[PDB]
RNA sequence: UAAAUUAAUAAAUAAUUAUUAAACUAAUUUUAUAUUAAUAUUAUGAAAAAUUUUUUUUUUUUUUAAUUUUU
């Protein structure tokens, strides 16, 4: 239309799809350090990472081992069928934060003693629920005596 | 029912003994006691003892 | 207690400065709690930036543990997993 | 009876155009960026192009269709290596949503930068212009 | 530099069905927040957006029959935004002014 | 080291995955008698199973009208797939009498969740986790009909749980599994492997809401002994 | 290539002329 | 636009420093019912005082934004962990049950701050200001308090940043939170 | 350690004159043979037995002027999805079906188009009013999609097609249980 | 006591524990408040208010085992005369200028 | 921009000889068919007009008020611990053990 | 060939798992999530 | 805060672009700030700024071996200055510099397995000398114009500085039109380099 | 999986591997990460010059699998 497309705008950053194409054992540890942060360990895996600055650094140092794609934030909502009237920050607010392998904690002990207190909140939630039916059953049966007095 | 091979951990009986040199020393009760440290003199030789009693 | 000096050592060898008390048992109670590295001498908290010392053994142990190839690589030189397996061992003798 | 899904909603774009139309084949040249060596898809790029993954026992009509069913039409229950698949294909989405979910927050608070690249990339490649 | 009448050629082109802007402004954020010289048929861009290439979708297809007329207070700061366009192909981008643009109020 | 799980991780094995059997009534015990004590031709089931899971997903989404349709179809293909009064054709309507009630049509709800029971007692040994799913729908459509006299069926439903639900077999294998872990300070999350009875024993989880939907009744009508008649049972 | 000793596994013959 | 509300003393009084669109709105003082709900008032007030040591998260409302703002129905908040609103924690270290719905904690009058929960029983760290007479939230969500001052501010947020779905068109958050009296 | 000398002592029956007789010398042999079967099975048996098959499907392609170099690239181009052991089964038992394939890959027939992504129906955007009785517009179409795909599969005489003979009536099987 | 909890971190947490301790365990929060102010040696002489408060919360909760103390007795022992004269009679003074700036 | 189709091939991809067919036979068809189609959110105010429709069902908190015509929700009629009796088949794989998503 | 060249958005194809697989009622504007949270959650057969 | 004496940036007589012999030029001013480098002020090559000196200075012209030729400090001059210096500032670097290459070569090498492009070198000149350049201004020596650089050891080639006439810069540098850039390609390993 | 090293008045830890135990927060993807203590263990051996190829030692069975052209 020979003019700058005008109006209220948006901005749609990218999203990468990286995959190893070479054995990461061959290189130093400084590089495979940058390949764990991409959640990549073996030739042939794949992941989908944002394009935010702290990820271009980790990719700038492994550019000879990965192959990169670039998905925009309309291709994403199109690759998977998503209505345009949905965003992504709200659609992601549904899945809990304790997904498979919830998050990365420093040690493998701190990964265990975190999965432990998640197997405890299940025990507790079953016990607290049984505690109410001993607290409710009480208060009423605690009233039957008083209710007898009036 | 295992052999606490030092610097290697518990090992099966009948297992591998190739890496249990210093373990065959501890069992014999033989104590080197870190005596290859000739160079660094411990507080033992340089500690003035008060009190001829103690 | 903010230092702003070349602060001191602790109270190993003590010249006692009394004010008023029973006090007839100071240097017999000032060399009694001085060998267990202790209070009962009030310990004179000095050197408010002792963080730079917790960040030395943070670096002097993360730069000497990387002297042996820090290796978030793997169990080093895998090359035989990445197909699939359960790695066994290799006794050190080295 | 047999099955052929090839998608989650089926809805396959039928291939046969019309009793006289042209066939409209797909371009067999692998997407090489420089164009001089002039390659051709190699039996494992066709397999990627056709909806499978690297090997066709992956991410295709070879797993997502059940192996069998009972003659009366009763399906077959799930297995350990079936649930572990469905969770994986849901991981390949949560990896993408949570990824786009953080880009949104970065681009809605204007945190994503404007100079394209790192501080150490522009200081490496000359073709990324000066700012 | 650019005669204020060249802008007046946009007095009769933005009125057409394509209400797209015919002028950008590489101005500092308060500089555009302190002055009402941005309202009619003009869009804001940071010069690190055109150069880096973030403003490629919002830029006309016909790269030969296309004008920009970037606006800025400084001179060096202005041509350092026009030259970002030549990096992307456009020609009729001139770094018009900062004051002559403040006057096409209709 | 850790595991990224960035590739496809095949499942582990575990004794929580044993195919736990169903629950029934004893041999001669018939439902209407127990209560008052207190080959096939091809049908695309595999496709209609996908067609009712979109009802379970829908009726659980608040779209109770759309769910009614998806349930309508799958309840049609079932009264043809299975013979009369099959334990399955009776159970699908229990998803229909609910989907009815959540659309005003209570008159058909009770007409549905009461039709199932004559398929259940007239059977040989009915699925016990169903007769507590029917006797729940029969107790919920009576609420929607606002009849307090029609509310003492929960306590009669759980009368079958307390009687005919051997509450051991839900957690028989899972009982010793904490004795499987052999590490104490790493991978020690195996010494506390806890499986929850609400998530593992459905009939128990059903029998709980009965004894919680029955409490709210007696709490609503300002009934005292009724509440305690339930709470002590919900604890027991 | 795959145990460099020598490769005696039957190789494929080139394609006939069109 | 006046908020009727029940006046009593000797109760924990908590204040919030809300800020939508980065615009300093003002302080919102809450009166917690320690007369009927001792526990829920202690989990709440604790997260507002920030005195508790970090457990599963940093137990503190300062900074966390409101995340479910339905104009005219409910303005949600809390969310110590996973600032989008998908995680419910508590200072006792576990989601804890609801105490009582008998008096002053069963009715969700417009002057009320409910204690949102994931399960009907296991309450957590998420609260909500009942902006209308929610006849259905009776004895489901344990009411725990009532706003004393600043009712215009929560009436500002529910309008400035609202959507029938719930997502905020702008980020309204707690710039600071502390105990008042 | 544990020589597995219990199992490997029954095997000493099928060895030659020395390993069969003396228990020691038989173990060093049978544990040398069994340790090289498992060494050849997991390492080298594939790359050899996997090329006696790519030679049989190839040699069976030269009888049609083509070869494995071309066949391999065009069994995939057409999405045919045949294991390289299956093409050897056809080339040896069903020689016509193989030939029939070899004509297809040589034909100028359009390969099947790549599977489509997920398309948002229009009705997802179509603004729904405040109407509680009628179902959502998208379900009345998606459900129709599910029942057509339900009847297209197989030739199930659904009680000799006793269920609703037409689709708009099959979507009304919820009114069949109303009074 | 508030402006003390607001002045220094030393007095804040002890106050917020006392500010909302139980009616059952009050006079303990004041004791564990006196214990910290005493250890981190304060002008324990001129700070006798926390003693009186501890004697006010003990005159209830066993009224018969300890003597009786009123809230006025506590306020009697306070660092006052900063507010009564030089500060209270400073407030209204500024308010007078506000009248010679209106006029 | 909101009004435009919004599908924008990058200059580098356009420049390279990576051009592929259309109407089918391009893996990018289902996408570039979905991106070239007219955009619904033609304006940031037409944006909300679509978004004032969809609900957030499973979100933690006070559930939405019903539409006055649909019965009371499943969740309060069936509690939270329970879930509908999903059919367990190869192709309907419902979420198993749903009482672990709590944290 | 040594290094293949394909749009690597193909190596993880989203045909058998669109968001309609993890959000069942989305085209019905409902936005409900029913994911499979971990391989470890698997109930049984 | 412009540092106290960690910087001075005092106007100039002559001879920036330090070398062994560095006064290769004809009549201008350009320098590096004399912070402790005030050693200039000792015997010329820089003069403290003054209300007089901001009008002009006695730049060293080399024609008479003394700071004879006056020079004005108008716009054109300062315009002409950087345009002139920046030219040979490129010359001073690539002439005196020596750019190393971590490259890859398999077997007993003697040769690179991926020969050097021209865009390859034009990345190094920017990487190591911070000198931005047009790659096409690099003309490989007449030995390897058809096969890249491709060789280990010590190679060289011709970067072409076009702008010799418009700045009137001759007889001070031994090649007015092109400058020999010297390279030295190593054999780095897989951990060493990419490509 | 090679790392450690100061004889001798008031300066935070030898290092390794091993056994046994311990704790997540100013410190971002909604990424990733083996840190701490107690005890057991100190002999695996370079001389010059120059200088400021590669990841493999180790595989549960069936398939599946992308690094080949001569002078």
């Amino acid at each position: 239309t020979t003019t700058i497309a005008a109006g209220p705008y948006r901005r749609v950053g990218n999203v990468f799809i990286v995959t190893c194409i070479d054995h990461p054992f061959k290189f130093s540890w400084e590089v495979n350090r940058m390949l764990r942060e991409l959640r990549l360990e073996f030739m042939g895996q794949t992941t989908v990472v944002p394009d935010i600055p702290p990820v271009r650094k980790r990719i700038w140092r492994v550019r000879h081992v990965v192959r990169v794609d670039q998905l925009d934030l309309d291709e994403a909502k199109a690759l998977i069928g998503i209505p345009e009237h949905i965003s992504f920050r709200d659609l992601a607010g549904q899945i809990p934060p304790t997904f498979g392998r919830g998050g990365s904690v420093a040690n493998p002990h701190m990964r265990s003693k975190m999965n432990f207190m998640r197997l405890r909140r299940m025990r507790l939630r079953d016990v607290m629920h049984r505690d109410q039916l001993e607290k409710r059953l009480l208060e009423e049966r605690h009233h039957a005596l008083q209710q007898q007095q009036q | 029912s295992g052999h606490n091979v030092i610097k290697m951990g518990w090992m099966k009986i009948g297992g591998s003994w190739k890496y249990s040199r210093s373990y065959n020393d501890a069992r014999r009760g033989f104590a080197k006691g870190q005596w290859q440290e000739r160079k660094m003199t411990p507080r033992f030789m340089l500690a003035p003892r008060v009190s001829a009693g103690g | 207690a903010a230092a702003a000096a070349a602060a001191a050592a602790a109270a190993a060898a003590a010249a006692a400065a009394a004010a008023a008390a029973a006090a007839a048992a100071a240097a017999a109670a000032a060399a009694a709690a001085a060998a267990a590295a202790a209070a009962a001498a009030a310990a004179a908290a000095a050197a408010a930036a002792a963080a730079a010392a917790a960040a030395a053994a943070a670096a002097a142990a993360a730069a000497a543990a990387a002297a042996a190839a820090a290796a978030a690589a793997a169990a080093a030189a895998a090359a035989a997993a990445a197909a699939a397996a359960a790695a066994a061992a290799a006794a050190a003798a080295a | 009876y047999s099955e052929y899904r090839s998608s989650y909603t089926g809805a396959r774009s039928a291939p046969w155009a019309a009793p006289e139309a042209a066939p409209a084949y797909p371009s067999a040249r692998s997407p090489f960026p420089l164009e001089r060596p002039r390659f051709r898809k190699t039996h494992i790029e066709w397999m990627l192009h056709h909806g499978h993954g690297d090997r066709y026992g992956k991410y295709g009509p070879s797993r997502e269709i059940a192996d069998f069913e009972y003659a009366d039409g009763t399906p077959s229950s799930i297995s350990g290596k079936r649930f572990a698949l469905k969770h994986h294909q849901d991981h390949l989405l949560v990896q993408l949503i949570r990824s786009a979910a953080i880009v949104e927050r970065f681009e809605e608070e204007e945190l994503l930068p404007r100079i394209p690249g790192t501080p150490e990339q522009r200081s490496w490649d000359p073709e990324i212009p000066l700012f | 530099t650019v005669t204020s009448a060249d802008m007046k050629k946009a007095l009769l082109s933005i009125d057409s069905t394509s209400s797209g802007a015919l002028v950008i402004d590489v101005r500092s954020e308060p500089e555009r927040r302190l002055r009402p010289l941005l309202s009619p048929a003009i869009v804001a861009l940071h010069p690190h957006d055109i150069l880096s290439g973030a403003a490629c979708p919002i830029l006309p297809s016909n790269k030969e029959r296309a004008e920009m007329f970037v606006v800025a207070s400084e001179a060096q700061r202005a041509v350092n935004a026009c030259t970002a366009l030549r990096r992307w192909g456009f020609s009729r981008v001139t770094a018009v002014s900062v004051d002559a643009v403040s006057e096409a109020i209709a | 080291i850790t595991r990224l799980y960035t590739s496809y991780f095949k499942g582990e094995l575990f004794p929580n995955q044993l195919a736990r059997p169903l629950e029934r009534l004893p041999r001669g015990v018939s439902l209407a008698a127990a209560r008052k004590g207190q080959r096939r031709p091809y049908v695309p089931l595999g496709e209609v199973a996908k067609l009712e899971l979109q009802g379970d997903y829908l009726t659980e989404g608040g779209l109770h009208q759309e769910a009614l349709e998806y349930y309508g179809v799958v309840a049609k293909a079932y009264e043809l797939a299975y013979p009369k009064d099959h334990p399955q054709v009776a159970g699908i309507r229990l998803k229909l009498a609910g989907a009815f009630r959540r659309t005003g049509r209570l008159t058909s709800s009770k007409a549905n969740c009461e039709a199932v029971l004559q398929m259940l007692d007239s059977a040989v040994q009915p699925p016990l986790e169903l007769i507590v799913e029917a006797l729940f729908e029969l107790g919920l459509t009576s609420e929607a009909m606002s009849d307090a006299a029609a509310g003492t069926v929960f306590e009669e439903a759980v009368a079958l749980v307390d009687m005919f639900h051997n509450s051991g077999q839900s957690h028989k294998m899972l009982r010793l599994l904490p004795r499987l872990g052999r590490r104490f300070n790493l991978n020690f999350e195996e010494k506390f492997v806890y499986f929850s009875p609400f998530d593992y024993d459905r009939v128990f989880a059903l029998a709980d809401q009965c004894l919680e939907r029955a409490e709210v009744f007696y709490q609503a009508r300002n009934d005292r002994a009724g509440v305690m008649r339930v709470l002590q049972q919900r604890k027991e | 290539v795959y145990s460099s000793k020598k490769d005696r596994t039957f190789k494929v013959m080139p394609v006939p002329p069109p | 636009l006046y908020m009727p509300y029940t006046p009593v003393a000797t109760n924990p009084v908590v204040y919030f420093d809300i800020t939508a669109e980065g615009d300093a709105l003002g302080r919102v003082s809450v009166e917690l019912f320690r007369d009927v709900v001792p526990r829920t008032s202690e989990n709440f007030r604790s997260l507002c005082t920030g005195e508790r040591g970090y457990g599963q998260c940093l137990l503190y409302y300062k900074g966390t934004p409101f995340h479910r703002i339905i104009p005219g129905f409910v303005m949600q908040g809390g969310d110590i962990l996973t600032k989008d609103g998908r995680s419910n924690v508590s200072v006792f270290g576990y989601p804890f049950p609801d105490e009582s719905f008998e008096g002053k904690a069963g009715k969700h009058l417009p002057g009320t701050v409910g204690m949102a929960h994931s399960g009907p029983n296991q309450n957590g760290s998420q609260f909500f200001f009942n902006l209308g007479r929610n006849e259905q939230l009776d004895r489901k969500f344990v009411v725990v308090g009532q706003v004393l001052g600043g009712w215009e501010i929560v009436n500002q947020v529910v309008k400035l940043c609202g959507s029938r779905c719930g997502t905020p068109v702008s980020r309204a958050w707690i710039s600071d939170c502390g105990q008042s009296g | 350690y544990y020589r597995a000398t219990a199992e490997l002592d029954r095997l000493r029956g099928m060895l030659r004159g020395r390993a069969r007789l003396e228990r020691k010398v038989g173990l060093k042999r049978i544990t040398f043979l069994m340790r090289t079967q498992t060494r050849y099975r997991v390492e080298q048996k594939a790359h050899w037995e996997r090329a006696i098959v790519r030679k049989n499907v190839d040699s069976a392609a030269h009888e049609h002027g083509s070869g494995w170099q071309h066949l391999r690239n065009d069994l995939a181009r057409q999405n045919l999805m045949l294991l390289p052991r299956t093409q050897q089964q056809l080339a040896q038992y069903e020689p016509l079906a193989f030939r029939a394939v070899m004509e297809l890959c040589a034909s100028r027939v359009a390969p099947p188009p790549p599977p489509m992504t997920a398309q948002v129906p229009e009705e997802a955007y179509a603004t729904r009013p405040e109407d509680p009785k009628v179902a959502h517009p998208a379900a009345r179409r998606q459900l129709e999609e599910c029942v057509e795909r339900m009847l297209c599969t197989g030739r199930s005489d659904v009680l000799q097609r006793e269920g609703p003979r037409t689709t708009q009536a099959w979507m009304d099987a919820w009114k069949e249980y109303d009074l | 006591l508030q402006t003390l909890a607001e002045c220094s971190p030393l007095h804040h947490q002890p106050y917020l524990s006392y500010a909302n301790a139980e009616e059952s365990t009050v006079a303990g929060a004041v004791a564990e408040w006196l214990r910290v102010c005493e250890r981190a040696k304060l002008p324990r002489e001129t700070r006798e208010l926390l003693r009186k408060l501890h004697c006010y919360h003990l005159s209830q909760c066993h009224p018969s085992d300890a003597t009786t103390i009123s809230m006025e007795d506590v306020w009697k022992a306070c660092p006052i005369m900063h507010r009564a004269e030089q500060s209270a009679a400073a407030f209204v003074w500024n308010a007078m200028a506000s009248q010679r700036l209106l006029s | 921009t909101f009004a435009q189709p919004a599908a924008f091939v990058s200059p580098r991809v356009s420049e390279s000889a990576a051009h592929e067919p259309d109407t089918q036979q391009s893996s990018r068809y289902g996408v570039d068919r979905q991106l070239r189609g007219p955009r619904r959110a033609v304006s940031p105010e037409r944006l909300q007009e679509l978004r004032e429709q969809l609900q957030f069902v499973g979100s933690i908190g006070p559930k939405v008020p019903p539409a006055a015509g649909a019965g009371t929700a499943y969740q309060d009629e069936y509690g939270t611990r329970l879930r509908p009796r999903y059919p367990q088949s190869w192709d309907t794989v419902p979420p198993h053990q749903p009482s672990r998503s709590e944290i | 060939r040594y290094r293949l060249f394909h749009p690597v958005h193909q190596t993880v194809p989203f045909h058998f798992n669109p968001v309609q697989s993890i959000f069942p009622l989305i085209y019905e504007n409902n936005l409900l999530a029913k994911p499979r949270l971990s391989w470890k959650d698997y109930e049984g057969r | 805060m412009a540092p106290e004496l960690q910087l001075e940036y005092i106007p100039i007589i002559f001879t920036r672009t330090i070398l062994g012999p560095q006064g290769g030029f004809a009549g201008e001013e350009r320098l590096i700030k004399r912070e402790v480098a005030q050693k200039y002020m000792s015997e010329g090559n820089a003069v403290t700024p003054s209300a007089e000196f901001h009008q002009g200075v006695w730049c060293y012209n080399p024609d008479s071996e003394q700071y004879d030729r006056f020079v004005e400090r108008n716009a054109e001059f300062l315009d002409f200055a950087a345009r002139k210096r920046q030219w040979l500032d490129v010359y001073w670097r690539v002439n005196t510099g020596y750019l190393l290459f971590g490259r890859q070569s398999w077997g007993q090498g003697w040769l690179l397995n991926c020969p050097l492009r021209k865009k390859d070198i034009a990345q190094k000149l920017w990487e190591q000398y911070k000198v931005r350049v047009d790659p096409r201004l690099i003309e490989f020596r007449e030995k390897d114009r058809r096969t890249g650089i491709q060789d280990l050891g010590h190679n060289w080639c011709w970067l072409y500085l076009p702008g010799a006439e418009e700045l009137a810069i001759d007889r001070e540098v031994y090649d007015n039109k092109r400058v020999k850039v010297r390279m030295h390609i190593r054999k780095m390993s897989s951990y060493g380099a990419l490509y």
